């Protein structure tokens, strides 16, 4: 079991703020990379950032610059987003995915409905 | 309509599984105990053959 | 809707029931039995001719001939005893990633990414080898394509799906579905009844040639599966994975019963087989060598060196008296 | 008359360090297929025979016929030596100016034709002057030194012949090479500025200086010997230049073997 | 001992068949859809060009998961990489690809060539203006100059901008990982030109150059 | 599969001529060739031996230093040149075909014969004893071939054949190396033996199986037949 499950997501005004967390069970935490992905109404998938192992390199999408920040914990298996000044246009649903293969810098994911290591999602709503 | 039909599948799926009948595993266990234990003898990587019966030399 | 929650609950009755079964462990039951020591093999022979890198081998049944398969577009037989060349085939395609020797020793089979496992006829009047069937009815290339008897061919692919060929006709029989990833592997039980694959969802199945149903799902890896093979009482199997670890499941309970793991292994493992009488497995490494465990202890007891590259093909002879590695090098080995 | 103590080691080093490079690259050769390798190996063999054919002077430190077939035999080894040194620059040559032409011709076959016509030309050079009547000076016996049964003019033709000539070629074809490796480093160096918002030298100089600075002072003393007749020459003068000439022996298994990265690896592990 | 002559003739055929595979120069093609892949360029190609043959393979036949049949091309000669450089909406899903490819583990001692194909679109098209920045790939107007080349005499700054935009985040990846092993060979291309098949005749003979003086401690 | 013969005829002592075995309907450069002599009553003989690329040729000692054996692989056709001619050539010929690798089956196809009349203790002997024994239908027989060597090699298999003439064709094959079975021969035959003694036996005989036996050895190389037995009524 490679269980991912989210939590977080609901109606939101212009200009507010959410939080979500991605918990995780099923395999060592503190071996793989992380990252975020969405995918718009009628759409395809989009890529949005990642974080390393430890916690050195992140790296974000230029379309959110300077609004979004991601972190983890390795003490308790989970990962965070922040979201501050939301627009109109962010409304999708949000995925949490994992990286294979340990100890490697590249991924293959992100493809079409049928990566196995991936969650749900939840609904997010920025509209008024 | 296309998630209903992969999630009516696999909630079908599911249900034969559970109506199984399993046994412990210490029954499991002694009987993979025996197996090698009685054809210890014929196994020629386990217990080095002279070179007279070695077509590889 | 409620078909999610419906669900849930499934998982959790199952997960349930396997721990009233759990009492006691393999491990703390084979605590009085000797060990086996240390184990050392040397290089017998060593065959060169190939122009490219080697995926495939497979032993004949008589245990003196053996077929490889390179991507320079050729196909050779051996003789062992010699070094001897009784036959080379050239291919139509350059790519080929597996090949197929027939129980009678008539036929071979093999195929890549031209989405084809292709049959050839040795015993022919005029002297030479030709063409006999052409199977296409995948959509993914093909990674495994093995022979039943005489008449029928068992194929898994890159599409999540396997079939049952027909040959005297060219059109399949039954075909089996529910996987999530490509299928990497195959293996038949000794009784010709069943057969279990491994795709990259991190999960194992076992099928029923008869009715063509799925009867038991195992998942207690955490990557994507790369081989597998049945023990030789036909009763277990073992798996190994890209987290570089090596797993026993058992079939009457219908879990997990043992762990080859160590501190200084981060290589994944391409490929795994059993001994004649069961208590040694032996795995290829990407960091070149091979490992010989225990498997009653798991405790390493060997090791395999002198390959230049990656060993991606390994096999035992149906008598249990040699091993023969293939690499990336275009090199075979004979080891004791 | 000391000159026994030095030539005695000197030639022990010769014969065991050279047969010792000889068997890691063969062992290499059953290992892959290359042909670069065969013209390494050669020339370890050729190598050991000047410490062979120095080790049978101890006894001298006697006959009209003992001791001229013995220089005979010494000039053959370090003919078919300065050869092999020459052909491995015109393969580097090729390789670099012509690289899809080179992929073609070369085979295994072209390289064992090559080497086998080798050695017949350093037989001819050696073994011929002693029937010839022009060289094979006069016959004053007494002892042997290479001038009791050889005429300097021998020395005079081989020199303008061969050796200048092929000097020649060697700094040509280095001086294209350096040439060429000199714009590849230009357009590697301008990427990396954009990107982000010598060894030649050293190299070059070892293999020239080695090649030429070791026979050109036995050859520019004997060139003058002519034009005396008589200059106290053949003496204490030449007894120590020669030492220069079998110095090469000693140098050339640490540029062309202890280099190659591949061959230094087996080194080190067995 | 008869059967030992018959093994003897296998092995001179097999001679004759090592001189004609290694000069044969396979490459491998890949790129994306609507790229323009085809016009540029069935999944094998033959031409010939000073009396040199080259192979060139399509792999369009599989599903979108490609990390388990990649690891076949592990030794050709070279990776041709297409790039439709008219459109920013799908433009930064273009570079992750590459990023993928340059840092694989099997792949470290291949050289890519790129085109940036798709010129004549961009000329024009979007000169007239309907997209800016910070509305779209927020990375090809950071505040960049360069200044070493200004080639196509006649024009006002900005014309190549739209192909030139794509050449800095392709070398900003390139050189900030691999030591001396596997380099880059940037190209401007359109959907007419005829001279194509030069440019990889030249290209390939640099690669095989420079990994000669690499061995020989020249370079 | 095909193979014929051309040539032959009267000749007076001392001429010469050429004969051809042309062939079609199979890979004809991958296979020996074999010419086998037959007199007017007498049994088989051995004459010479040409292999694939023409790398080893073998003549017999009576047909030494005039005989020669050639072919030409584009044209598919097979040569004998013979020379100083005498009184002991009135003889048939054939022209047969081998193959050698692991698990082959050679002397398999036989050609079908020309006319032409015209007007060494080391080697094995292979003897026969029967020459004429009655037969009746749907009995058991026995026929012994025995040897003056051992035909067992120190590796495994001994090397017999057995052939079958029928009174107006050319001979065929039966059984190879002492236990094999020829490909659409019928299960009926069966073969024994031990080193030195070999047997063959039939279990219920129709009347399809009237003529001549033979066998021979491939141990050394001058090739030596065997005299044959009748089974006629
Ligand atoms: C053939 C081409 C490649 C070539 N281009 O240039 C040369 C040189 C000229 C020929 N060779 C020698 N010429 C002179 N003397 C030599 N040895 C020697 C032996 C004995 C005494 S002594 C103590 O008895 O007085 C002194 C000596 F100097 C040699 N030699 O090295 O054998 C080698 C190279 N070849």
């Amino acid at each position: 079991q490679v269980q991912l499950q989210e939590s977080g997501g609901g109606l939101v005004q212009p200009g507010g703020s959410l939080r979500l967390s991605c918990a995780a069970s099923g395999f060592t935490f503190s071996n793989y990379k992380m990252n975020w992905v969405r995918q718009a109404p009628g759409k395809g998938l989009e890529w949005v950032s990642d974080i390393s192992q430890s916690g050195a390199s992140i790296s974000y999408t230029g379309s959110v610059k300077g609004r979004f920040t991601i972190s983890r914990d390795n003490a308790k298996n989970t990962l965070y987003l922040q979201m501050n000044s939301l627009k109109p246009e962010d409304t999708a649903v949000y995925y949490c995915a994992r990286c294979p293969a340990p100890f490697t810098r590249d991924c293959f994911d992100v493809t079409s409905t049928t990566y196995a290591y991936r969650g749900q999602g939840t609904q997010v709503t920025v509209s008024s | 309509t296309a998630s209903i039909a992969q999630a009516r599948k696999l909630v079908e799926q599911l249900k034969m599984e559970a109506n199984i009948d399993r046994i412990k595993v210490s029954k499991a266990a002694a009987d993979l105990m025996a197996y090698c234990e009685a054809h210890a003898k014929e196994d020629p990587l386990l217990t080095p053959v002279p070179a007279s019966e070695n077509p590889f030399r | 809707d409620q078909l999610r929650q419906e669900a849930e609950q499934l998982k959790n009755q199952i997960r349930d029931a396997r721990k009233a079964c759990a009492d006691a462990t393999l491990s703390q039951i084979t605590n009085n039995i000797d060990p086996v020591g240390r184990i050392q093999m040397r290089t017998r022979r060593t065959l060169r001719g190939h122009l490219a890198k080697i995926y495939a081998m497979h032993w004949g049944t008589d245990s003196r001939l053996l077929v490889s398969a390179s991507q320079d577009g050729k196909l050779i037989i051996w003789d062992s005893y010699t070094t001897n060349k009784v036959h080379a085939i050239p291919l139509r395609s350059s790519w080929v990633m597996t090949c197929a020797y027939a129980p009678s020793g008539n036929y071979v089979a093999c195929g890549g990414l031209d989405n084809i496992c292709s049959i050839y006829n040795l015993k022919t009047r005029e002297g030479n080898v030709r063409v006999s069937r052409e199977l296409a009815g995948h959509t993914g290339y093909l990674s495994c394509c093995r022979f039943l008897d005489d008449n029928q061919i068992v194929t898994s692919s890159g599409d999540t799906t396997c079939a049952l060929w027909d040959i005297e006709t060219g059109q399949q029989t039954t075909t089996f579905t529910g996987h999530t990833g490509d299928v990497m592997s195959l293996s038949l039980a000794p009784d010709t009844r069943l057969f279990v694959s491994g795709a990259c969802d991190a999960s194992a199945k076992l099928w029923d040639v008869r009715e063509g149903m799925c009867r038991q799902t195992f998942t207690g890896h955490e990557s994507d599966i790369n081989a597998i093979c049945f023990f030789p009482n036909g009763n277990a199997f073992a798996t190994g994975s890209d987290d570089a670890t090596c797993r026993l499941f058992d079939l009457r309970a219908d879990q997990e019963l043992m762990t080859y793991s160590h501190d200084n292994i981060i290589c994944g493992i391409t490929s795994v087989s059993f001994s004649k009488s069961g208590r040694l497995l032996l795995a290829g490494y990407d960091d070149f060598n091979c490992n010989v465990w225990d498997a009653l202890k798991a405790d390493r007891a060997g090791v395999l060196a002198g390959h230049d590259n990656r060993v991606s093909c390994l096999g035992v002879t149906d008598d249990g008296m040699a091993v023969a590695t293939g690499s990336w090098d275009s090199f075979l080995k004979i080891w004791n | 008359f000391s000159f026994g103590v030095i030539l005695a080691v000197l030639a022990s080093l010769i014969i065991a360090t050279n047969t010792l490079v000889a068997v890691a690259v063969l062992l290499l050769i059953h290992k892959n297929d290359g042909v670069s390798l065969c013209f390494t190996l050669n020339l370890a063999v050729a190598d050991t025979l000047i410490g062979v054919a120095i080790s049978g002077l101890l006894t001298d430190q006697t006959q009209k016929t003992l001791c001229s077939l013995r220089m005979a035999f010494v000039t053959s080894s370090a003919a078919a030596s300065v050869l092999t040194v020459m052909l491995i620059t015109f393969d580097r040559y090729l390789a670099i100016k012509q690289p899809f032409r080179y992929l073609k011709i070369m085979s295994g076959f072209v390289a064992g034709a090559c080497i086998a016509g080798l050695w017949l030309v350093s037989y001819l050079i050696g073994f011929l002057p002693l029937g010839i009547p022009m060289f094979q000076q006069t016959a004053y016996k007494g002892q042997c030194s290479f001038f009791a049964v050889f005429h300097p003019h021998f020395v005079l033709t081989l020199s303008c012949v061969g050796f200048f000539p092929a000097m020649l070629l060697f700094v040509f074809f280095y001086c294209d090479m350096l040439k060429i490796a000199s714009m590849h480093s230009q357009q590697i160096r301008k990427m990396e500025h954009a990107g982000a918002m010598f060894k030649a030298l050293r190299t070059v100089s070892v293999l020239i200086g080695s090649f030429a600075l070791s026979w050109t002072p036995f050859l520019i003393t004997g060139i003058v010997q002519v034009a005396c007749q008589e200059c106290h020459l053949y003496l204490v003068l030449e007894r120590y230049l020669w030492l220069l000439g079998v110095g090469n022996s000693l140098l050339n298994p640490l540029i062309y073997a202890y280099w190659q990265k591949e061959v230094r690896l087996q080194l080190y592990h067995m | 001992k008869a059967a030992v002559e018959r093994s003897k003739m296998i092995e001179k055929q097999l001679q004759k068949d090592k001189q004609v595979y290694r000069a044969t120069h396979r490459l491998l093609l890949l790129g994306a859809d609507n790229s323009g892949k085809s016009t540029i360029v069935i999944f094998e190609t033959k031409f010939q060009v000073d009396k040199v043959n080259f192979h060139m393979f399509d792999v369009g036949g599989q599903r979108d998961e490609r990390r388990k049949w990649i690891q076949c091309f592990n030794d050709v000669t070279a990776i041709i990489f297409v790039v439709d450089s008219s459109d920013y909406n799908r433009l930064q899903e273009a570079l992750n690809d590459f990023k993928s490819i340059w840092n694989n583990r099997w792949l470290r001692t291949i050289s890519v060539i790129l085109f940036l194909n798709k010129q004549d679109l961009l000329a024009e098209k979007v000169l007239a203006g309907k997209s800016k920045i910070e509305d779209y790939f927020p990375e090809f107007a950071r505040y960049t100059t360069p200044e070493d080349a200004t080639p196509e005499p006649g024009e006002d700054p900005r014309v190549t901008r739209a192909k030139y935009f794509i050449r800095d985040e392709f070398l900003r990846i390139s050189t900030a990982s691999g030591d001396g092993r596997h380099y880059c060979y940037p190209h401007f291309t359109c959907a007419v030109d005829t001279e194509n098949a030069r440019r990889i005749f030249n290209d390939c003979r640099d690669i095989i150059q420079r990994m000669h003086l690499r061995q020989y401690e020249l370079l | 599969v095909q193979l014929v013969e051309s040539g032959g005829g009267l000749v007076q002592p001392g001429g010469s001529r050429k004969l051809s075995c042309s062939a079609s309907g199979f890979a004809f450069s991958s296979f020996g060739m074999h010419w086998v002599r037959q007199a007017p009553e007498k049994g088989l003989e051995w004459v010479a031996y040409i292999s694939s690329g023409s790398g080893t040729i073998y003549y017999a000692d009576t047909v030494k230093g005039r005989f020669t054996i050639s072919r030409d692989d584009p044209k598919n056709t097979l040569f004998l040149q013979m020379t100083s001619l005498r009184s002991e050539d009135t003889a048939m010929y054939y022209c047969v075909r081998s193959i050698y690798y692991y698990g082959s089956s050679p002397f398999d196809f036989w050609g079908q014969g020309t006319t032409l009349t015209v007007s060494g203790g080391s080697d094995i002997v292979m003897t026969q004893a029967t020459s004429s024994v009655p037969v009746t239908p749907g009995e058991s027989v026995s026929i012994s071939c025995r040897s003056s060597k051992s035909l067992l090699h120190s590796n495994g298999n001994t090397y017999l054949y057995w052939f079958l003439q029928r009174p107006g064709q050319s001979p065929q094959l039966l059984i190879y190396r002492m236990s094999n079975l020829a490909s659409g021969v019928p299960d009926r035959f069966s073969g024994s033996g031990s080193g030195t003694a070999f047997t063959l036996t039939i279990s219920r005989l129709e009347a399809e199986d009237v003529g001549v036996y033979y066998c021979m050895q491939h141990l050394e190389y001058p090739l030596t037949f065997g005299a044959g037995t009748k089974l006629e009524l």
